[PDB]
């Protein structure tokens, strides 16, 4: 993004950085959530290969 | 019903060695079958092994062999997969031989190509319509006569695309032909049912025997055969007959596999119809109930919790689930030394739930392990055997050491455990699937019961030293005498100064050397040098002793002295780290995360720059893709600023 | 302040001013329903809107109609109370008017004799609730609002992997509200297409040609039309200037003796700007130019007689010749450029192969519907019945508005169905996007995502209804002769109540109210769905959609979505969000008219935020509200920048406005991640109601809000003095207000003393007000489930120390107090359910107990007289609730039979035993029976004593309100009679006869009160007597159970320590909870150990209020202290002062306010770093916020100061109980030989193919074969196992297993012969 996060946790962060930083962690728990179905998906062929 | 899809004299009987009348009911007479009505005597279970038939008015096709993939009965023929799906219908018949006529031996053709060919001939040549077409194409292709010829042909024929693709055909027609099933028995001329028992009435609201999905695509089956068995004897026209052929074709089709094809329901409060696929399919392939095992015996589990008591090789069993785990075993154990009279007994004393009961179930706990299990393993320490430790609790309490094999955080992760009888397998779960024994990882050569976030804190805190503190320039003989001054709290757990201690090595070859020296080490490490079982050095323990230090310690351990000391050390870390972080007592507050005081001034510096940006584009030096690159670099380069203000202000100041 | 707020008030931080409200939270679920269930005199979203689309119908041109006129909702058959005890659904009839019509046969339109009857019953349908909820068989439902792509036009984009070679996609979807979806895409080939219904592809030019369209008027509709005129025996054409832009100089240009461009170079803008300025419109072109470019319209020879060259078609030398030599001046032809004007149309008419109006008909019908035989009325039908029609095709006022925004059109509303016209426009404008200009609309933007409701859903299964319906009543009226007995009997009722009864029966959207938290039943409604009927499913779709966009700010929370499958898609409503009337949502800004920011606020919808620009909410302002920041944060479209002051349009309303009720229910948000924040959330809705419920100490200020909204607390309908106080019912009289026609003396409101919830949860409303306490207008009376003085509680405020304590506290584990334990704060009620009915068979009927056989003394005492289970009693497992008696007799008696009959005596003679038994496991007491016995069968001692005592409380409650009424006319005669004691004559029997009409009318009411017990007997066909009881169940924190905070943080219990191990402080007071130091670093979660330090000043200032009150300081001493911790800091936070230092009030707010203090903090704008200081230093306390706690075991000195306070904790519903279990021997399934289901019974715990690998990888093969042979299937297998563990040999004989038998036999019954050979 053009302007970056500032404020800390410690500090009172404001709306628009809470506002972007929500991206972060629904597309994080995704990808987090896609990975766990990737693992999965990946211990089952090698273990079907030897 | 009297010939029914539930039956007694087709399928089998209802109780177990009796007749449906009730003339023969007795196990004496077990053989004969009865007079009067049509049933057979045999157990209650011999529903689910007995089998019957459906006679079909046409002969049919099967669902996998039309379709399936390469198309077995096309590949056969020598035909494609489009008009033989045609062919299959009652739409575009196939010519069935005949050279004099004009027209090829695998021919599709229309309606009106029919009609005009019968118009001129109509003898000699000879063309079937449905499925009758492909059953009658199918017996008279024959294997061997097709095999001579493609044999001659091949080396005749000098080719690479004539060979290549010959080849191919030779080589599956000869392998079918040499197996024994022949083309004829492709297509379906019988339809043998399934067991009743297997595919069971579930009764609905209120004890209603609702038909199952089975029951359904069956009594479809019977209804168009029975309505196209009348339809021939009738001799209706063939327009009747023919839609009669394609809805018992649609039927048989959806009952063997239903799937890339009409669908009976779809989504009409029970989603399509479990046809005879989709059972030996069902959750993605037959892997759960037959590959899998499905549910166990012996079997339980509960929520996880924290066992810093417990050591290395056992964990907290719930009194209550442990002793239905063992029910066998305690009515084996009573009876035994002579509590219960008789097994009517035993089972009315541990449902009771007596006194004498629960010192049974420590006497058959002793040496007899339980494999705990989380579910997603992802690895072989996924499932590990512990030693049953009783405790008056239903939440499960895991080793501390053992949890970052699992990663089984305790936020609600309900891990399951196992019962193994017999004694080889307790042999085998003692021995292989033991913790002691599983203490390196498989997948790398680092341990992986280790210190994680208590012991490590504790080890840290124990560990360390100062600038200046309480007793810090005071010469002392050894760790007792050490431990003294640290306990009563003359002398500071973490300060600089200089004992002595007997560090012990395996210099020779299968000996322990003995040595001696005044080496400088502070209180807390002087304290912490008991845990350290005589040969390791005294260089691993002088240390901070953070996370890679303190798992390094632990390997290094298993290397020079083996297994056992190793176990005993590695428990002791836990011991000594967890009751070292209780003396410390650290607490990450508020004012403990101190922000640097060139925040403001690194952000004014920040925002300036990108004014200074911003400033060049509107000049014209500047332009709108260099922006993006030049205002990033400044934001990242504060962000490394004032991470680092902070990283120099945190740590030493 | 008002009543119930003055005895507790919060001490309110947060610099912004509250300017707009937070209004009605459940507002969208009663609003919509209100629009639904309305007499609407005109067409809006509405019941009249359902009937006036198939009202007016006829027959089959045969001159018979029924009109309707209107409708009318009756009565309720049984209120929100009787019909929630009794189990059935909540619903008035709906009195449907008509109008029966009949025009005379060879004559105009005039009728013969109509028959306007009476009003049609067509069910019952389903009303809602006062807090919102629909009530189906007694129980408490709620319908997720819905969400959808929107009606009208779309040009999606699906470029990258479109065809697997770099070339990106470009096709429109033209979504209706009912009918078939009119898709349209592109190719690899660069040609056009069509889609009907999401179907097989097809070429585009068989839809222009279906609906009357040539091959000259498709190429002349869509296509520049490039004259080419013939002057002696030349070719020639009109020039354009920019038509030859983007394209290379084939031959020399010139025009009236000059070279314009010369054949070589690229025409420039220089080359175009020299013909555009002389303006020559016409150029000599070449024959070899016109070989490329096709030509557009026929052209046949006059004197010939044959076609020459013929509509959309590539020119040639031979073909041009042949043109020119027959003598053709005008000849057209297709701009036809790679830049702007692509050959998309020519290229499809030539792939298309029908040419007529019948073939392209019979080819769209063949290819919707293949197998049947086309025709010219199913050709005709089918293509005109799919859009252009009324009943099946429709866009609606949602629909014609989109996609005339869509496509840039004048008309804001018009014509449901679609045109020829309207087809053509979204062809050309698809052909548009596909060449270059016009780009593609996004999917994420809220704009395009409808918000549908339970409203606008019930509207659409009540249209389904009457289309049903209306088949039957169009063919009934053809064939019936004369017009009798129409109306009643053509509207049948099965229909109409059928459909709209399935859809609250058994749906995707409508579902159980999650019933555990007064925040999770307020929350459930406001729920926002994109799964369900008509939105996109799981496996439909999983990227961009699940992802957070920006247009939201205020429609639905970014952080509130449920961690799982399911992330992101469903979204939760915010706490300052409004639905619009279109149907978008909507969000409110103050609007800023110049520099001056004015008071009127704005709900703009998704589309109309981009243009404008609007301000941030934390804005310092200045006088008269002015810009006191020259360049001020100003969002704008989507983007964020430093704006000016004067450009600023709008701003934001409140500082809470994107945040939701159950995110601004976190304090301290601002100072946690929206991770945490997220699970937080989900794990504060899960909060099992506790015992006591203790208010919290960190509020937010949507405390107050949540639990006068959601309606678990019982809120004051009208404001007065209360007469009489009670745990049962608590009545008030009116006085000021009072009703309007007279009569009348005081409400009433009775409360739900300890009934059952929908997920086994204690519902209990207690009386918080005092013995004749005055109240106003919307104030609580009684508190509710997890409530304490008008406001939310859901847990309770513990002490906290973080700090590790010998490895108990590790990872995500509580270490609590004996004393938490003891004191039964934490422990909760449940309310378990069972029932007994089952009668009606055809040996005879099954009776209710009645003393049943074969069972002993012991069982039969705890059971009544009728043979049911008192009131109050210890039920253990194994023990009867409710007995029962089958009749499986009918065996006839023998002289040995006979005799062991009577000298026996268990009942009338012999029957089987079915009675109802207390589940192996579960335990508790007994504390309510309802008894629902069916019409035509006696009523049992039982039924008849629960009956009676329902009628001893209807008749309680109606003559409590008759000692005030009639005291109003027997107290007035005393007081008017004296004074006058001739005169006294005529009114004297008015007075009179005006007392015994209201007495009458008490009998009058008693009478239906009473028969309504007696007469409402709900049962099935085959239910004769139907007995439920319910058992209360007690159940205490204990090691295992779930609990956590509100800044995401999980825990589960280690160990219940006692009170002497655990630390201690200075003053000895011992620490309830130990929480683990090392979680808060790494989990962004700050607003958790600050919420312990304004927490730990929070009870320091409570402890300073207790000890003044303990000591007893008079009025003067407390005053002077609670004022100055009112305001404590100095900002702009409003601060509410004592105002007038009140007498009584004063007292009763320092008694609340003692044993903890509570102060409201905010979610955005929160309390500070500096004011939670100020805070702990007013009410004695360190600024670090750290006591040295002494430990308990050992007594000396921690070496570190631990901070210390109080974190607010609330315990999940997750307990051991429902978790542990354990097995050995019991019932197997039938089908496979392997453990059935797993929830009681018999085990479960599913070993899977994950476990086997981690069995193989160690080598024990032994111990794998064991589970998946000797202990599950294998009929010898398990007998031999147990019986040898029963001996104590041990071994095994595992044999085959009977699942893989199954196998064999299913692979056998498909035609393939599969056996074990040898
Ligand atoms: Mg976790
Ligand atoms: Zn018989």
């Amino acid at each position: 993004i053009e302007t970056p996060i500032t404020a800390n946790f410690r500090e009172g962060l404001n709306v628009l950085q809470y506002f972007i930083s929500t991206h972060g962690a629904r597309k994080g728990l995704a990808d987090t959530a896609l990975k766990t179905a990737n693992s999965g998906y990946l211990t089952r062929r090698l273990v079907d290969v030897a | 019903e009297r010939d029914g899809l539930f039956c007694a004299r087709i399928f089998g009987p209802v109780k177990d060695y009796e007749c449906l009348c009730g003339k023969y009911k007795r196990l004496k007479h077990r053989g004969v079958i009865c007079e009067k009505c049509g049933v057979e005597v045999t157990q209650t279970k011999v529903r689910r092994e007995r089998m019957g038939h459906i006679e079909l008015a046409s002969p049919t096709a099967h669902i996998w062999f039309l379709k399936s993939l390469p198309s077995r009965i096309g590949l056969l023929l020598d035909m494609p997969l489009r008009d033989i799906e045609r062919v299959l219908y009652f739409e575009s018949y196939v010519v069935i031989e005949g050279g004099m006529t004009n027209l090829e031996r695998q021919q599709i053709l229309t309606e009106e190509q029919y009609l005009d060919a019968l118009e001129e001939f109509g003898d000699e040549f000879d063309a079937k319509m449905g499925a009758e077409a492909i059953q009658a194409l199918l017996k008279s292709m024959d294997l061997e006569q097709e095999c001579e010829q493609l044999r001659e042909e091949l080396n005749e024929t000098n080719s690479e695309t004539k060979r290549k693709k010959l080849t191919k055909r030779i080589k599956l027609l000869e392998a079918f032909v040499q197996s024994g099933n022949k083309p004829e028995w492709m297509i379906l001329t019988v339809l043998p049912v399934l067991p009743p028992d297997l595919r069971p009435l579930v009764p609905l609201d209120g004890g209603r025997f609702a038909t199952s999905d089975l029951n359904d695509l069956y009594r479809r089956v019977i209804n168009r055969n029975n309505r196209l068995k009348r339809l021939l004897d009738l001799a209706a026209p063939d327009i009747i007959v023919r839609n009669e052929k394609r809805m018992l074709q649609e039927a048989v089709d959806a009952l063997l596999d239903n799937g890339r094809r009409g669908r009976a329901i779809t989504g009409s409060n029970k989603r399509p119809l479990k046809s005879l696929a989709d059972m030996i399919k069902g959750k993605q392939g037959r892997f759960r109930q037959n590959l899998l095992g499905k549910r166990v015996d012996y079997s339980g589990r509960s929520v996880i919790t924290v066992g810093p008591y417990l050591r290395l090789h056992q964990c907290g069993l719930p009194k209550k689930m442990a002793l239905e785990l063992f029910k066998p075993f305690i009515y084996g154990k009573l009876e035994l030394r002579g509590l219960a009279t008789t097994i009517k007994a035993a089972k009315k004393m541990v449902e009771r739930e007596e006194a004498v009961v629960w010192d049974i179930l420590d006497e058959v706990i002793r040496e007899h392990p339980v494999l705990l299990n989380r579910a997603p393993t992802l690895h072989r320490l996924g499932i590990q055997a512990f030693e049953p430790v009783l405790i008056e609790g239903k939440a499960i309490q895991l080793h501390p050491l053992v949890c970052a094999a699992y990663n089984a955080d305790f936020d609600g992760d309900q891990m399951a455990v196992h019962v193994p009888l017999t004694l080889e397998a307790q042999l085998e779960a003692r021995a292989l699937m033991m913790s002691t024994n599983n203490i390196l990882s498989p997948a790398n050569g680092e341990p992986i019961i280790v210190p994680s976030q208590d012991v490590v804190l504790g080890l840290y805190y124990m560990t360390r030293d100062c600038v200046n503190a309480k007793g810090e320039g005071m010469v002392l003989t050894g760790p007792k005498e050490a431990e003294r001054l640290y306990r009563s709290g003359l002398a500071s757990l973490h300060a600089r100064v200089k004992v002595r201690i007997t560090e012990y090595e395996k210099d020779a070859n299968g000996e322990l050397v003995a040595k001696t020296s005044l080496k400088d080490t502070t209180v807390g490490r002087a304290i912490l040098w008991m845990i350290v079982p005589k040969g390791l050095p005294y260089s691993i323990v002088n240390q901070a002793l953070g996370k890679k230090a303190i798992s390094k310690m632990l390997n290094t351990c298993y290397r020079i002295l083996g297994l056992k000391p190793t176990v005993i050390f590695a428990d002791q870390i836990m011991y000594t780290g967890f009751a070292y972080a209780a003396r410390s007592g650290a607490s990450v507050g508020i004012d403990d995360m101190v922000i640097p005081e060139k925040k403001h001034e690194i952000i004014s510096e920040a925002e300036a720059e990108v004014a200074e940006i911003q400033e060049q584009f509107q000049s014209g030096l500047v332009t709108a893709g260099e922006r993006y690159n030049k205002v990033i670099d400044i934001w990242a380069a504060a962000n490394d600023r004032v991470s680092k203000a902070m990283m120099d202000n945190l740590q030493t100041e | 302040y008002s009543y119930t707020e003055k005895k507790r008030i919060r001490k309110d931080f947060g610099k912004r001013p509250q300017v707009l409200d937070v209004p009605y939270l459940l507002s969208i679920q009663l609003d919509s329903f209100q629009k639904f269930i309305e007499q609407d005199p005109e067409g809006q979203y509405g019941l009249e809107a359902a009937f006036r689309s198939v009202f007016p119908i006829q027959s089959y041109s045969g001159n018979s109609e029924l009109q309707y006129v209107s409708y009318r909702l009756g009565e309720p058959v049984f209120d929100v109370q009787e019909c929630q005890i009794r189990g059935v659904t909540y619903s008035a009839p709906l009195r449907v008017k008509l109008r029966l019509v009949i025009y005379e046969r060879e004559a105009p339109e005039g009728t013969v004799k109509d028959i306007k009857e009476q009003e049609v019953y067509m069910g019952e349908i389903p009303l809602m609730t006062d807090n919102g909820t629909f009530v189906i068989n007694g129980t408490e439902r709620v319908i997720v609002s819905q969400l959808h792509r929107s009606p009208g036009v779309f040009f999606d984009s699906d470029k990258g992997k479109t065809h697997s070679s770099g070339k990106v996609l470009y096709n429109a979807r033209i979504i209706p509200y009912r009918g078939s979806w009119l898709d349209f895409e592109f190719d690899p080939k660069d040609n056009l297409f069509v889609r009907i219904d999401r179907r097989r592809k097809l070429p585009a030019t068989i839809i222009l040609r279906a609906l009357n369209y040539t091959t000259e008027q498709i190429l002349d509709l869509f296509f520049e039309k490039v004259i080419f005129e013939i002057r002696d025996n030349k070719l020639q054409m009109e020039l354009v200037p920019e038509r030859l832009r983007g394209e290379t100089a084939s031959f020399d240009i010139e025009a009236n003796g000059k070279v314009y461009v010369e054949k070589g170079r690229r025409i420039t803008a220089r080359h175009i700007r020299q013909l555009e300025k002389d303006d020559v419109k016409l150029i000599e072109v070449p024959v070899e130019y016109i070989a490329g470019k096709v030509v557009a319209k026929d052209y046949i020879d006059e004197s010939t007689g044959e076609l020459i060259c013929a509509a959309n078609m590539e020119l040639s030398l031979d073909l041009l010749a042949k043109l020119s030599q027959s003598g053709h001046k005008r000849i057209e032809t297709l701009f036809t450029n790679d830049l702007d004007h692509g050959p998309y149309i020519s290229e499809t008419l030539r792939v298309d192969p029908t040419n007529d109006r019948l073939s392209a008909l019979v080819e769209i019908y063949r290819m919707m519907r293949p197998g049947e035989p086309p025709t010219r009325e199913a050709a005709e039908s089918l293509f005109e019945n799919l859009f252009f029609s009324e009943d099946r095709y429709d866009l609606s006022a949602v629909g014609r508005m989109k996609f005339n925004r869509s496509l840039l059109r004048e008309e804001i509303e018009g014509s449901g169905i679609l045109s020829k016209d309207d087809i053509i426009d979204v062809m050309k404008k698809l052909i548009d996007i596909r060449n270059g200009k016009g780009e593609v609309d996004d999917i994420d933007h809220l704009g395009n995502r409808r918000i549908r409701s339970v409203g606008e859903m019930a509207e659409n299964q009540f249209r389904v209804g009457l289309v049903r319906v209306e088949r039957a009543v169009k063919e009934r009226l053809s064939l019936g002769d004369l017009d009798t007995l129409m109306p009643q009997d053509m509207i049948n009722a099965k229909p109409i109540s059928a459909a709209v009864k399935e859809f609250f029966g058994s749906s995707q959207l409508s579902q159980f109210m999650d019933q555990n938290n007064p925040l999770s039943e307020i929350t459930h409604k406001r729920r926002i769905s994109a799964l369900g009927p008509g939105g996109l499913t799981r496996e439909r779709a999983g990227f961009e959609v699940r992802d957070v966009h920006p247009t939201h700010y205020g429609r639905v929370c970014p952080i509130e979505t449920p961690e799982g499958p399911n992330i992101g898609l469903i979204n939760s409503l915010s706490v300052y969000a409004q639905t619009n009337e279109y149907g978008f949502l909507e969000t409110p800004y103050r609007k800023v008219t110049d520099g001056v920011v004015t008071d009127e606020i704005h709900y703009l919808s998704a589309i109309e935020e981009g243009n404008y620009v609007i301000a941030q909410a934390n804005s310092n302002l200045d006088e008269e509200g002015h810009f006191v920041e020259d360049l001020v944060t100003c969002r704008s479209k989507g983007e964020s920048s430093l704006f000016s002051r004067d450009q600023v349009d709008y701003m934001d309303v409140s500082t809470q406005q994107v945040v939701s009720v159950g995110a601004s229910l976190i304090p301290f948000l601002e100072h946690d991640d929206a991770n945490r924040a997220l699970m937080g959330a989900n794990m504060q809705r899960q909060a099992v109601p506790t015992l006591r419920a203790d208010k919290p100490l960190v509020g937010t200020g949507m405390e107050r809000a949540v639990a006068v909204d959601s309606g678990v607390t019982a809120v004051a309908k009208r404001g007065g003095v209360v007469q009489y106080v009670d745990a049962s019912r608590i009545v008030i009289k009116v006085n000021e207000d009072e009703m309007y026609p007279g009569e009348a003396g005081i409400d009433i409101y009775n409360l739900t003393k300890y009934t059952r919830s929908n997920q086994n949860t204690c519902i209990n409303q207690m009386p918080c007000v005092s013995l004749g306490e005055p109240v106003e207008r919307g104030d609580v009376l009684a508190d509710g489930p997890s409530t304490d003085l008008g406001e939310l509680a859901l847990g309770q405020n513990m002490r906290v120390a973080f700090m590790p304590w010998n490895g108990y506290n590790f990872e995500d584990s509580i270490l609590v107090s004996e004393r938490v334990v003891q004191e039964d704060r934490f422990t909760t009620i449940h309310i378990q359910e069972l029932a007994c009915v089952s009668r009606d068979t055809k040996l005879g009927p099954e009776e209710i107990t009645a003393d049943i056989p074969n069972v002993g003394e012991a069982a039969l005492s705890k059971l009544d007289e009728s043979g049911i289970v008192y009131i109050g009693a210890e039920v253990t497992g194994g023990d009867i609730l409710v007995g029962k008696v089958t009749p499986k007799g009918e065996t006839q008696l023998t002289p040995e039979e006979k005799l062991l009959r009577a000298i026996f005596g268990e009942k009338a003679s012999d029957v089987k035993d079915s009675s109802l038994r207390v589940p192996n496991g579960v335990s508790g007491t007994v504390i309510d029976v309802q008894v629902f016995t069916r019409d035509g069968v006696e009523k049992d001692k039982r039924a008849l004593e629960i009956e009676e005592m329902q009628l001893k409380q209807a008749k309680k409650d109606l003559s409590e309100e008759l000692q005030i009424l009639e005291a109003g006319l027997f107290s007035r005669i005393r007081a008017v009679l004296v004074a006058g004691g001739e005169e006294k004559q005529n009114q004297l029997e008015q007075l009179a006869e005006q007392y015994d009409e209201l007495k009458h009318e008490f009998e009058k009411k008693l009478e239906a009160k009473r028969r309504k017990i007696t007469q409402g007997d709900d049962l099935a066909p085959g239910v004769l007597k139907i007995v439920k009881v319910y058992l209360a169940v007690k159940r205490r924190i204990q090691p295992g159970d779930k609990m956590a905070g509100r800044h995401g943080n999980k825990g589960v219990i280690s160990k219940i320590n006692p009170i002497e191990d655990m630390p201690y402080d200075e003053n000895g007071t011992p620490v309830d909870i130990v929480l683990n130091p090392l979680g808060v670093p790494s989990r962004m979660n700050i607003g958790q150990i600050l919420e312990t330090h304004l927490g730990m000043a929070a009870k320091g200032i409570g402890d300073k209020i207790n000890a003044m009150l303990k000591q007893q300081q008079e009025v003067a001493k407390l005053r002077e202290f609670i004022q100055r911790a009112y305001d404590l800091g100095a900002d702009v936070r409003q601060k509410v002062d004592l105002s007038t230092f009140s007498d009584e009030e004063v007292m009763r707010l320092a008694e609340n306010l003692r044993k903890g203090m509570p102060i409201a903090t905010p979610v955005f704008d929160g309390a500070k770093e500096a004011e939670i200081k100020e805070l702990l230093k007013l009410g004695d306390l360190p600024t670090s916020g750290q006591i040295r706690l002494y430990d308990g075991r050992t007594g000396e000195q921690f070496e570190r100061p631990v901070t210390v306070g109080y974190m607010y904790m609330l315990k999940l519903n997750h307990l051991v109980d429902d978790k542990m279990h354990a097995r050995s021997t019991g019932s197997y399934s039938l089908v496979t030989q392997q453990p059935l289901g797993g929830k009681a019974q018999f085990g479960g715990q599913r070993f899977g193919e994950m476990e086997v690998w981690a069995l193989e990888a160690y080598g024990a093969a032994y111990t794998l074969q064991e589970m998946l042979t000797v202990k599950s299937d294998d009929v010898n297998g398990r007998t031999k196992m147990y019986k040898n563990i029963v001996d104590g040999n041990h071994q095994m004989e595992p044999g085959m297993p009977e699942s893989f038998n199954v196998l064999l036999k299913e692979i056998r019954s498909l035609g393939i012969n599969i056996e074990l050979e040898d």
